[PDB]
């Protein structure tokens, strides 16, 4: 969860709304196992 | 980046295969 | 590090690029909630946009620490502090900062 | 030529197997080849005839080869590793038996209860002092036993057709504990006659008034949730019924005194009760 | 011929005194001859220009020469020694100043709050991160300062005749803190102009947005009650007032982030809040 620790403090002339791009990855201690089919992308239309 | 750059870390003797 | 779609609200096709970034704005100075996501890479949600999460689709079990890099994309003159809290699995959604 | 990836790779036992694949799991099965003090607390174990160490294993801390969680676990070491006395159960002539789930008895008590609530991960063994004072003219025996992963079953509606599951007051009864509705099958369909393969001690009232079972942390996991997962169930059951003549003390309490041993808590977050 | 019993016997300073009695106290006065991480928490101290170590002393644990309590103190070491973020105070143009009493801010928060409640004795130093983000077009200075044994005085009825004493919400305001009604005398009759003899750091908004004062445990005693005794008061006061033009961010929060450092708790009993 992301919380405003102080506030987004902006002066005059700079935009009152900004954006955070979150870049997620894994560390070097990361592993995977039990190689399986993916559910994060299901084909629906048949590939012509 | 590291994890004891981040939190207090214990020694995990990690034998997790790649 | 691939872009984590924490802002996975706009399903609109004209607004799909709004999923890659999320709005820190000027607040009332409390511990206001900016953004929330589960830290599960293989779960249906914000992590499916990642290469980690899509490769987590191809594996059943994962172990190891995850990094989420938060990149502030405001002005150089924009300043402020964020509390980015990873909650261990027992804790619910925290009501406060 | 072969991945060392059978289920017995980390074991200390040599296996002569036959394999034809690069996975060791593909191979054949083959063949092989007295004052106890912790914390600020003290009990007495003069009349127990020994202290039962569960499976011959002292409750050590988590081995660094054996742990997975990379966060540094807290070990409060005195404030949580100490004898915790629960409310007494009155052994009666019609006492069927009681059980206590662990560490569910102690998730609401002491700094151990706060460390269980504030941390996702928990690991401790247990020194369990079950004491039952009775005179030399009282009689009866208790099987004080530690059944690990004591999954409660229901009566299944009695007939067996209803797929009932025991409620949260029954699966995790807290420090009060829950009686055995059917102590013969231990409310789990498994006989109490075979309960002594688990770490057990007899409170035979003529012989000993107290049972001290010292339980290690038993799990498939190095740590677990203290709130969801109960690592074991302590069972205090009158195998031989309590008997005395009228005039002797009818109120025979069983006091449950618990020392978490080498408590280890990881994954600090907000206090969560369940 | 003489008891070694003056007040400077344990000190490292040699005294040439005159005495005529067997007590050394009877003698003359004489003459002589950037990511900070603790627990599961991380702050940022890139813009602070240094970290103030209170009186040049790191918050060590209690020395065995220095302790008196014979019970083994618990040192949770990660679960209580970690950055604790309080609720923000909004720096305004009319902000007089606030104070926070220690460890009264943290006796209701985290495992530190439970260890403070469950133990009679408490000893910790503190890493105090006071942060205040403001733009390059905002201005103002905060004296972030650590006043040890910050005894609050009253207005004494204003005139001075009433012998008022500050209420419990004022002497121990918790994690919210209390404003300074009179920051010039620090609500204690002592000038804030001389507050920098105490461990202090300036949040000059053009220079630094955060102040990191690292406070040792300061007491006449090796341990004390975390509930009754507040070892110090953190004072965050706008010496130079907050100023900006209309259009810049009016909401300028001061977030108070606290790490108890080397926390030590002795005298375990029931959880007592006060």
């Amino acid at each position: 969860s992301i919380w405003y620790q102080t506030n987004y403090v902006v002066p005059i002339g700079a935009p009152n709304t900004a954006y955070i791009i979150a870049l997620a990855a894994a560390q070097k201690n990361f592993t995977m196992k039990l190689c399986k089919d993916t559910s994060h992308m299901l084909q629906t239309a048949s590939i012509q | 980046t590291s994890d004891e750059s981040m939190i207090e870390t214990r020694c995990v003797l990690n034998s997790h295969s790649t | 590090e691939t872009i984590l779609e924490v802002n996975n609200v706009p399903t609109n096709a004209t607004s799909l690029m709004e999923r890659l970034r999320f709005p820190v704005s000027a607040q009332a100075g409390k511990g206001e909630l900016c953004a929330v996501f589960r830290a599960d890479p293989g779960r249906d949600g914000p992590w499916q946009s990642t290469m980690l999460g899509q490769l987590c689709g191809y594996y059943t079990q994962w172990s190891g620490s995850l990094e989420v890099t938060f990149m502030f994309t405001g002005s150089f003159m924009a300043t402020g502090k964020m509390l980015i809290a990873y909650t261990p699995p027992g804790g619910p959604l925290p009501k406060d900062r | 030529h072969e991945n060392s990836n059978s289920a017995t790779e980390g074991s200390t036992i040599n296996y002569t197997t036959i394999n034809y694949y690069k996975d060791s799991y593909a191979a054949t099965a083959g063949k092989q080849s007295a004052q106890l003090t912790i914390g600020n607390s003290t009990i007495t174990t003069q009349e127990a005839a020994n202290i039962i160490v569960g499976y011959g294993e002292w409750p050590s801390y988590c081995s660094d080869d054996d742990a997975t969680a990379v966060d540094k676990p807290t070990r409060p070491d005195v404030s949580v590793n100490r004898f915790y006395t629960l409310d007494t159960k009155l052994w009666e002539k019609s006492s069927k038996g009681w059980y206590w789930k662990f560490p569910d008895v102690l998730t609401e008590t002491g700094v151990f209860g706060q460390n269980a609530q504030f941390h996702y991960l928990y690991r401790s063994g247990f020194c369990i002092h079950v004491q039952c004072n009775a005179s030399k003219f009282h009689q009866g025996a208790l099987l004080v036993a530690i059944l690990p992963e004591y999954v409660i079953g229901t009566v299944a509606g009695g007939t067996g057709t209803e797929d009932s599951h025991p409620p949260y007051i029954q699966t995790q009864p807290g420090a009060d504990g829950f009686e055995l509705q059917h102590p013969y099958v231990l409310d789990a369909g498994i006989p109490i006659s075979q309960l002594t393969v688990c770490p057990h001690q007899w409170i035979n009232l003529r012989t000993n008034n107290c049972a001290t079972i010292i339980v290690p942390y038993m799990n498939t996991l190095p740590f677990d949730s203290a709130l969801n997962h109960c690592n074991f169930g302590l069972l205090v059951v009158p195998i031989s019924p309590l008997d005395f003549d009228q005039g002797a003390t009818p109120v025979i309490p069983i006091t449950i005194t618990l020392a978490p041993m080498c408590s280890e808590f990881a994954g600090l977050r907000q206090a969560v009760t369940q």
